């Protein structure tokens, strides 16, 4: 029993995996601001829209 | 008996000392002496 | 694609050959002895005494020569370090001062006075050790290679630790229980600190002060000062609506009070003022320059600390009622001290105490007087400076009464363990703050601090992030002046305080100038104000070491000059595009146009943290936007020395990083290039050190491949039969027979001897020969005729080293003949015989004691990874993969995932690439190289590509199913051996006191049993062994009562009923009978009562 | 370094040791090795019996 | 009932005392 | 100090060429050539040669000399 | 007074 | 234990008496469960479990 | 086997004996005594040129 560096590598289908869920959380999160900004997020829980 | 051999750190003079008189070298004027090996027998293990 | 200059990684070797790294200790001395040496001279120059006005003294120049020493009569020879090393002498040099007296009627100029000693750097300007060469350095027994920078004082080595402290001449507004609170703490040139701090309560502005008993509204303080109509007050504060409702309670305050003239203020101040000369004049006095030294006063004026305390009011009327808070934690205004500062101080209060003590020997010597000349060369003495300097550089202990303070722990013992323990000693820094649990902001990491002071260089235990080190890049402003400064603020259109009004200071377009915490003025266009000061800067007019930034929340323009502030290089970007080209740097690898050449171009230029708060930084060169200011040269800099030795540190895990760098001062290896010559009291040292395949740029820059402490092994990564425990790792029998990890241990034995006030001396008796053989005793055995053992010899356990016989009081002596302790038989190298200052005997020897590695040794992976050895395995066993290689030492693949480091794997297979290429390739930190082109040249030879091997069982003699990672790792040993860590105690020495084992493994005492074990033995429910191991094998003693009056009595027999029917015998221990007999002497009688315990 | 939670509460006590441990998967789960060094030094009192 | 702080008023024990081994190198008796 | 005789995994006397080592590194030679000219294979006996270090020729400067 | 290089008999 | 840089000690008890009160109730085969919750803490070691 | 300078001697008898490479690392007879198992490669399909 032994371990290498060859278990831990990204995968081939891997690297486009994760690539394609980064893009879309930066495309969603980079919205959210220009909404604070002009206005919007509508909260329903008492608190600082911040 | 016979006199105590010492060596100097500056100039390696084979000196003696005799008694109770200034420590020091009669060829330069370094202070500090240095004493030589035994003349024994030693053992050792090469293990 | 962006154009890339992959040249600036050799300005760093140019920056560090000026300054840097320990340079800096040095220049701070170097300007110290040439200018602050001075600066205290010219401050206290003429004294005069009160007997008559015509004797007075005067000094004309005074300056410190070179290391010297004063023998036995009018003989002044230069003297070497490591004569002082190991003479315990101390590394001091004269202070040759003119002096002018006038004795009789005429005046005398006696020039080259000496008037005391001062110690001298090891490599200073006025040493000897400076501008060598190796070849010189080589004759005078010392290494090329050691940085320097400590005091040699009594023969050891003592570095002072530079200390960081708040700032002074500044407002801080902070948050207590009640609300917020601001302060100000001023320290001015001469010896007075104070500390103000207004506080509010109730919408009620009070000031407190040291010296007042009693909170005075600031209203009344206002009208003390000189400004009379309240209107001009509320101006002065601030012209907002809100401000103005705020200040209503105080006006209205002062309007109830029968205070409306400034005469009515002072004898109100010095009504409630108590000092232990009228009310009025101590009152104003106290408002002069007595709370606020930092503001000076022409003759009366306090406009300027009107103006002053107005923008504090503003300040803490802004603060309340807001979420701002000014925090202490930030490192822009925190600065630093070294060992210049000190030692300013203590030569300072030195010399006005040399000068008020001979103003007092010779004031009552004139009047009674037999002579009519009276020369002031006689009654002097040199011998209290050096006497001070020695104690205080010794015990550390900076006491200073003329400045208040009293500090300990400054200076300590220069830690020669290794090679990288010594340089790391030099580059820590210790806080101000004591061990405190509660605080835990300052210990936590800071974002301030970037590139400064390494985050993963950090003891770990108690101290977590009060104890810091710097880092590779960075330098401490020295202190310098004001004049030009000024005078070009002054000519660029600054307007002065006392031509505008208190209603302007509010105006949001005015902008205020702060200098050092001192008003300059009011200034309009702040943008230009600042780029032509930059300008200026850049140009080389104004020093390089000037701070200028603005704040908008504030609206102030803050210029920092004072010494003691952090700055590092940063190279300039000009709006796309560095300023640094290739052709600037061909130049610089040529030969010419250096770092100064550089900064006289304006290419480069210094920022400090404040400053690098109003400019963008890019990191890389692709990251440049059109908003950045500064460029990072290189940001592997970031990390410290110790962390500099960690393979791939972005790779590693921070917690595994701080655990290498507090290991890698703990591995032993070679000290220098004199080991043999030096004598210190423990030494350690290795046989054959190895290089590391995979080292870092930081290793060459420090020159780490000379004097390596670790060694080179096969590795492989896998489970054994059953001592792969989380961290126990095996060894090889014959790896360790071949002598992988031989170690060797130097001890010192000294011993001094002189003589006394009377004619009773010393002497020592030498061998002793019995009757039957012309052989020595086999006490003195190893003694040889003269009366010291001889070396190359071999000592046991209890053996007398040096005869030594000391009179009691023809005079009987007694003989105290020292004796080597120890479990196994050491060896001896040499003995010298020497003098000491004092005409004393010193003999020096030197043991060492060659060990091997066994089971119970603790060794490093350099990763972070400690582990205790398991069992030897011999060479039968560690089965080979195809070639006949053995495992070196076999490691465990269990604790890979618990400490997640990844960096290992990847040394692991950088470092089978060099060695089978031949090529030593670099691993730095953000960068070195990748896993893509090593596997890829991995395959060229013929082996697998990432780490896989076949491998054979050699226990069974079967292949092995799954696959072996193989391959060469750079170990490392560290200290704390089994053979040391052992001990063991039956019957011994016992204290007189209370009769108990003593504390300590070398006083053969025992072990402590607390209450943290008697709670888990009461908790089972087992009493008789708790009272037989605290009471029957601790301490056990029979105590007779009597039953009619509890008291200790004596042989069954009492003294107070006088009695001996009533009478007892109780097993008691003797710790219970000494308190019981202690507490006697507190006027109580403790007595007890005897019950039957049968019925 | 008093005498109440000094000498009292502490009373450290003699015929004890203190080595690094070593792992040893060959004994049973109530034993412990000690070493020849130790063992010499410490020494158990008994009564002669028949 | 008077506001007092653990640290000051509690004197250190040997609870307080946290065992841990660093490197920190460099009465009469009968 | 001074080159081991033997290897430390295997035991390949390699005391007998560091002299060698060192006239072939002058000779226009690779690290890696001269390596293989010498005579060793893998790299079991190759590292004591390529990453060692030479401190008792530094140490003999400060030894003590007659005069 | 200093007095080394004694030898006594038993 | 972490058995890196662990120093633990060791006593011998004196009296014979004393000798049997640590067997029967600090005993190893006896104290295998916790007061606290009453699970076993002596079962196995990452080694034995994979 | 070692450096000298002026003014330095030594001089030393050692002895020679016979022993066994179980005790010692030195009494080791051969330096390297390994065997290998020998490959075999089959082939399953004609392979294309290239
Ligand atoms: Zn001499
Ligand atoms: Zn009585
Ligand atoms: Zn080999």
């Amino acid at each position: 029993f032994s371990i290498g560096i060859g278990d831990v590598t990204p995968g081939q289908g891997l690297l486009k995996a994760k690539y394609e869920l980064l893009n879309a959380g930066y495309k969603k999160c980079d919205e959210y601001i220009e909404a604070l900004n002009t206005g919007k997020l509508q909260q329903q829980p008492g608190c600082t829209a911040e | 008996q016979q006199p105590m051999i010492y060596i100097c750190g500056e100039c390696h003079t084979e000196n003696e000392i005799k008694s109770r008189d200034p420590i020091r070298c009669r060829e330069c004027g370094y202070r500090i002496m240095y004493k030589k090996r035994t003349k024994r027998l030693v053992v050792f293990d090469a293990r | 694609p962006i154009p890339t200059v992959e040249e600036k990684w050799r300005l760093l070797p140019a920056f560090l050959k000026v300054k840097g790294l320990v340079k800096q200790h040095i220049d701070s001395f170097n300007y110290f002895i040439n200018v602050e040496i001075k600066k205290i001279m010219k401050a206290n120059e003429k004294v005069t005494s009160d007997a008559d006005p015509m004797w007075y003294l005067k000094y004309l120049n005074i300056y410190v020569g070179l290391p010297d020493v004063e023998e036995s009569f009018n003989v002044t020879r230069p003297v070497s370090p490591h004569e002082c090393r190991l003479r315990d002498m101390t590394y001091s040099a004269p202070i040759t001062v003119d002096i002018e007296y006038t004795r009789g009627s005429q005046r005398i100029i006696r020039n080259a006075l000496p008037i005391g000693r001062m110690p001298i750097m090891l490599r200073s300007s006025n040493c000897v050790l400076t501008g060598k060469t190796p070849a010189e350095f080589a004759k005078l027994n010392e290494c090329p290679l050691d940085p320097g920078g400590y005091f040699i004082v009594k023969g050891v080595e003592k570095v002072i630790l530079i200390q960081e402290q708040l700032s002074k001449n500044r407002i801080i507004v902070e948050a207590d229980r009640k609300g917020a609170v601001g302060a100000s703490v001023t320290s001015s040139t001469h010896e007075k600190k104070s500390r103000t701090n207004m506080a509010v309560k109730q919408g009620r502005f009070y000031l407190r002060h040291n010296t007042l008993s009693e909170d005075i509204p600031i209203v009344i303080i206002f009208k003390a000062m000189g400004v009379e109509s309240d209107q001009e007050i509320v101006q002065m504060i601030g012209t907002e609506e809100h401000v103005m409702a705020a200040f209503g309670p105080s006006l209205e305050e002062c309007q109830k009070a029968q205070i409306f003239t400034q005469m009515q203020a002072l004898k109100y101040i010095g009504n409630k003022v108590r000092r232990q000369k009228t009310k009025i004049e101590e009152a104003r006095e106290l408002l002069a320059s007595t709370i606020l030294t930092h503001v000076p006063v022409k003759e009366f004026n306090f406009r300027a600390k009107c103006i002053y305390t107005a923008v504090m009011v503003r300040r803490v009327i802004l603060a309340q009622g807001d979420n701002k808070v000014d925090d202490r934690d930030y490192y822009g205004n925190k600065r630093l001290e070294l060992a210049g500062q000190l030692l300013s101080l203590l030569f300072e209060d030195l010399f006005k105490k040399f000068n008020s003590e001979m103003k007092k020997i010779a004031d009552q010597v004139i009047p009674k007087q037999r002579a009519a000349q009276f020369d002031v060369v006689k009654h002097m003495r040199q011998d209290q400076i050096t006497n001070g300097m020695v104690n205080a550089i010794s015990t550390g202990n900076w006491s200073l009464k003329r400045f208040k303070m009293d500090r300990q722990g400054v200076t300590q013992v220069l830690s020669r363990l290794s090679y990288i323990s010594a340089l790391g000693m030099m580059t820590r820094i210790s806080s101000q703050f004591e061990k405190t649990r509660k605080v835990s902001g300052p210990r936590s990491l800071q974002p301030s601090q970037w590139g400064m002071l390494c985050p993963s260089d950090t003891p770990e235990g108690e101290a977590c992030g009060l104890v810091k080190n710097l880092a590779l890049m960075t330098h401490i402003t020295t202190d310098m002046e004001d004049g030009p400064i000024v005078k070009l603020a002054s000519n660029l259109g600054v307007e002065d305080v006392n031509l505008l009004c208190g209603e302007e200071l509010s105006y949001p377009n005015v902008f205020l100038v702060f200098l050092n915490g001192n008003i300059l003025g009011v200034i309009r266009d702040h943008k230009k104000l600042v780029n032509t000061f930059r300008l200026m800067r850049r140009a080389g007019y104004i020093n390089e070491f000037v701070s200028i930034s603005t704040n908008l929340t504030d609206r102030c323009v803050y210029i920092s000059s004072d010494g003691g502030r952090l700055c590092r290089p940063y190279i300039i970007v000009k709006k796309q595009k560095p300023a640094v080209t290739n052709k600037h740097m061909e130049e610089l690898a040529q030969g010419y146009r250096n770092f100064e050449d550089f900064l006289h171009e304006s290419l480069v230029e210094y920022l400090d943290v404040n400053e690098e708060n109003d400019c963008n930084i890019a990191l890389y060169e692709h990251t440049i936007n059109k908003d950045t200011t500064h460029l990072e040269i290189e940001p592997f800099t970031l990390l410290g020395v110790c962390a500099g030795l960690i393979p791939y540190p972005h790779h590693n895990q921070s917690p595994r990083n701080t655990y290498q760098c507090a290991m890698g001062k703990q591995a032993m290896g070679t000290i220098g290039y004199n080991q043999r010559n030096r004598i210190d009291t423990l030494m350690y040292l290795l046989a054959y050190p190895q290089k590391p395949m995979v080292k870092t740029k930081t290793i060459e820059l420090i020159e780490f491949e000379k004097l390596p402490a670790g060694q080179n092994a096969t590795v492989a990564v896998m489970s054994y039969s059953g001592y792969d425990i989380e961290d126990a790792l095996v060894l090889n029998k014959a790896s360790l027979d071949r002598g992988f990890g031989r170690c060797l241990v130097y001890k010192n034995a000294k011993c001094t001897l002189k003589r006394y006030t009377n004619q009773t001396f010393d002497k020592v008796m030498g061998p002793m020969l019995d009757a039957a053989t012309r052989k020595p005793i086999w006490r003195h055995e190893i003694l040889d005729a003269d009366g010291i053992c001889s070396p190359g010899e071999k000592v046991e356990n209890k053996q007398v080293l040096v005869n030594k016989s000391m009179p009691t009081v023809q005079p009987q002596y007694k003989d105290v003949p020292i004796t080597y302790k120890g479990a196994t038989d050491s060896y001896i190298e040499k003995v010298m015989i020497s003098s000491n200052a004092e005409d004393a005997f010193l003999i020096k020897m030197l043991l060492r004691q060659t060990r091997r590695p066994e089971i119970g040794d603790k060794f490093s992976s350099r990763h972070g990874q400690k582990g205790v050895c398991g069992l030897i395995v011999p060479q039968e066993d560690m089965p080979f993969c195809d070639s006949g290689i053995c495992p070196d030492i076999i490691m465990n693949p269990h604790g890979f995932p618990s400490r997640m480091t990844v960096g290992k794997l990847i040394e692991l297979l950088a470092g089978k690439a060099g060695v089978l290429d031949g090529r030593f390739h670099y691993g730095t930190a953000f960068g070195g190289s990748k896993v893509k082109d090593v596997c890829e040249d991995l395959v060229r030879h013929g082996y697998n590509y990432l780490g896989k091997d076949y491998v054979t069982s050699g226990i069974t003699g079967e292949p092995l199913e799954a696959y072996i990672y193989f391959g060469p790792v750079y170990y490392q040993k560290l200290k704390h051996m089994v053979l040391d860590k052992m001990h063991a105690r039956a019957r011994g020495p016992r204290a007189v006191l209370t009769r108990q084992p003593t504390e300590g493994r070398s006083r053969d005492g025992g072990l402590r049993l607390g209450e943290m074990e008697r709670d888990c033995l009461i908790g089972y429910g087992a009493s008789m062994l708790l009272l037989e191991r605290l009471m029957i094998s601790s301490d056990a003693f029979e105590v007779d009562v009597c039953g009619q009056c509890g008291l200790l009595g004596y042989s069954g027999w009492c003294h107070y009923c006088k009695s001996s029917c009533h009478v007892s015998s109780l097993r008691i221990p003797y710790a219970c009978k000494l308190l019981f007999q202690e507490l006697q002497s507190m006027n109580i009688i403790p007595r007890l009562k005897l019950s039957k315990y049968n019925e | 370094q008093g005498r109440f939670r000094g000498n009292l509460s502490g009373k450290r006590v003699d015929f004890s040791g203190r080595t690094v441990i070593s792992p040893d998967p060959n004994l049973r789960i109530d034993e412990v090795a000690v070493p020849v060094h130790v063992a010499k030094i410490l020494t158990f009192p008994e009564k002669v019996n028949k | 009932q008077e506001e007092y702080d653990e640290e000051e008023q509690e004197e250190e024990n040997d609870y307080i005392n946290s065992y841990f081994e660093d490197g920190d190198d460099f009465e009469a008796t009968y | 100090m001074i080159i081991p005789v033997r290897c430390f995994t295997c035991g390949k006397i390699v005391g007998n060429k560091w002299e060698a080592y060192l006239g072939l590194l002058q000779a226009e030679y690779t690290e890696g050539d001269a390596l293989d000219a010498l005579g060793l294979k893998r790299y079991c006996c190759r590292r004591m040669l390529l990453a060692h270090v030479d401190l008792i020729e530094k140490l003999l400067n400060y030894a003590p000399l007659e005069k | 007074m200093w007095y080394l290089k004694g030898t006594v008999q038993s | 234990a972490d058995f890196d840089g662990d120093e633990m000690n060791l006593h011998l008890p004196q009296t014979e008496e004393a000798k049997a009160e640590a067997l029967v109730l600090m005993g190893t085969k006896a104290n295998l469960v916790t007061p606290r919750n009453g699970e076993p803490l002596i079962a196995a070691i990452q080694d034995f479990l994979t | 086997i070692a450096q000298l300078r002026p003014g330095q001697e030594i001089d030393l008898l050692m002895h020679c004996v016979k022993g066994i490479g179980k005790d010692h690392a030195k009494f080791s007879p051969v330096a390297t005594a390994s065997y290998r198992l020998l490959p075999d490669i089959t082939l399953l399909e004609p392979v294309e040129g290239e």
